[PDB]
């Protein structure tokens, strides 16, 4: 529906069958059979129609971007990623919306891979992860459920990065907010678990983190720049 | 209002501004102040090829930064309206920390308020956290201007990595290039400018520059560094600098091959 069906299936076929071996083939297929002008749309297709739903192939799709070696395209993909994360983060949330949360998680994982994993920062003007967590904390369980798993997924990609790998001060700043949320008595079972798992993935001892007293600022919580709806 | 003084209480507030000027002003001129040098590394001899770095590492791991000064500029050497230079003042405690006696006296003479630093100084790890995601580091497009600055970047790397510096000089540059893709060390460039020699203040005088603010403080030094670059670029380099020739080479260290330490 975003592209006329002929041009649509043409690029659907590039990513339809993708592998380690046919990688360089498919990257040339794309470079020739598709016009440069459609690349912003190829970038939407990749983020929305593939990456969002199939987390099993994120390494492949990342290898693709690597092989393609196109920075202006890589930039498009990063903006598309942020745009969609925004839509979901400012959506009408409901207990029932499992699908929306799944998409946000995958888009989180993907964001980690194309920024952190590649020694590039998640810019404060694009996304303020620390404030997202605190805002989630004041708005409710629902918002937390939408946000903690999502933040976990993006941080998973810090271990693979000489820059953000612990004990990076930003990475550890985020981890310390999570460590404080984990101390909260009425934090859903599944999110205490999600946070625990994240520590093991980063080879961290949850108990050695240094929780702060941010959740008690109140005055600060009242003045956050909202990133949620 | 040309040079803003930053402490703990107004760091968050000023980063908010820096976050924005970096977009339009991608040239960053920098200088630090710290308690000098107190030691020579054990087991290393001056004759070693990497001795200058090993001497840097030895003292940076051991001592705490006292001031960072950042001055923002653009392609043509213009400044943003209002403040163009921020002077970050870091937590420092003369009872607890280490220092070379002379440096504290010189820094004191220059106007450093050591008691205010002890009480209202910025924590360096919190400062790293905020710099990390501000566009001022790690991002392409930005360009760092410096002066005899091996030790300056050693502190910035120590702060951004929250770790001791890498054992080997090779490794220090690898991680250095990630945080700071493009660096120009005016004192390095000066090795190609007949009749330009000396410290920052001396070079400032030969180039007929007018220093704004207190000498031997970071903010003012960074702004003078900034001026010395854009003035030197037109006068000796025809308003263009060859990356392959000059980018990334810090004065006194092994890249671009004579003391790394900015003696007085
Ligand atoms: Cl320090
Ligand atoms: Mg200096
Ligand atoms: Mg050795
Ligand atoms: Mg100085």
């Amino acid at each position: 529906h975003m592209l006329e069906e002929n041009i649509q299936e043409k690029i659907a076929f590039i990513f339809n069958n993708l592998s380690q071996s046919n990688m360089t083939q498919k990257v040339e297929e794309l470079k020739e059979t598709v016009k440069e002008e459609f690349m912003p749309w190829v970038s939407q297709y990749l983020v929305m129609k593939r990456v969002s739903i199939e987390p099993n192939f994120h390494s492949l799709y990342s290898n693709f971007l690597d092989t393609l070696k196109n920075p202006e395209f890589n930039k498009m993909v990063l903006n598309e990623t942020y745009r969609n994360i925004k839509v979901l983060l400012t959506s009408d949330k409901a207990a029932a919306n499992f699908s929306d949360r799944s998409l946000l998680k995958n888009l989180g994982h993907w964001l980690g891979m194309i920024t952190l994993a590649k020694n590039k920062p998640i810019l404060h003007t694009d996304l303020d992860v620390k404030s997202l967590l605190l805002e989630a904390y004041v708005k409710g369980q629902q918002e937390l459920l939408y946000v903690v798993p999502f933040v976990a997924k993006v941080l998973e990609s810090s271990i693979r990065s000489v820059v953000f790998r612990p004990p990076n001060p930003w990475t550890m700043a985020i981890m310390n907010v999570l460590a404080e949320l984990h101390q909260e008595h009425d934090l859903k079972l599944n999110l205490k678990f999600e946070i625990e798992v994240l520590c093991k993935n980063l080879a961290l001892d949850i108990n050695e983190l240094k929780p702060g007293n941010l959740l008690k600022d109140k005055d600060r919580l009242k003045n956050l720049d909202e990133q949620l709806s | 209002q040309r040079i803003c003084e930053v402490w703990a209480c107004n760091l968050d507030e000023e980063m908010k501004k820096i976050r924005q000027v970096i977009r339009k002003y991608n040239y960053v001129a920098m200088d630090t102040e710290f308690p000098g040098v107190v030691a020579r590394p054990i087991g290393e001899f001056r004759s070693n090829a990497d001795y200058q770095y090993q001497l840097l590492r030895c003292n940076v791991d051991l001592l705490k930064i006292i001031q960072l000064g950042l001055t923002f500029m653009n392609e043509q050497g213009e400044y943003p309206p209002g403040t163009s230079t921020w002077q970050f003042n870091f937590k420092f405690n003369l009872t607890e920390d280490m220092y070379a006696q002379d440096s504290i006296e010189l820094l004191t003479t220059s106007g450093i308020q050591f008691k205010k630093h002890e009480e209202e100084g910025i924590e360096t790890q919190y400062f790293a956290e905020l710099l990390m995601t501000s566009g001022v580091v790690l991002c392409e497009g930005v360009k760092w201007l410096s002066f005899h600055s091996g030790y300056d970047f050693g502190y910035l790397i120590k702060i951004l990595t929250n770790s001791n510096l890498p054992e080997e000089e090779l490794d220090f540059f690898e991680i250095l290039r990630l945080f700071f893709p493009v660096i120009y060390d005016v004192k390095y460039l000066m090795k190609s400018c007949k009749n330009l020699k000396g410290g920052l203040q001396e070079v400032a005088e030969q180039l007929e520059l007018e220093r704004i603010g207190p000498q031997h403080q970071a903010g003012s030094d960074s702004l003078l560094t900034g001026m010395a670059f854009f003035k030197m670029r037109e006068m000796f380099f025809e308003d263009h600098i060859d990356d392959a020739k000059y980018c990334g080479h810090l004065y006194g260290l092994g890249s671009g091959s004579g003391n790394a330490y900015e003696e007085e």
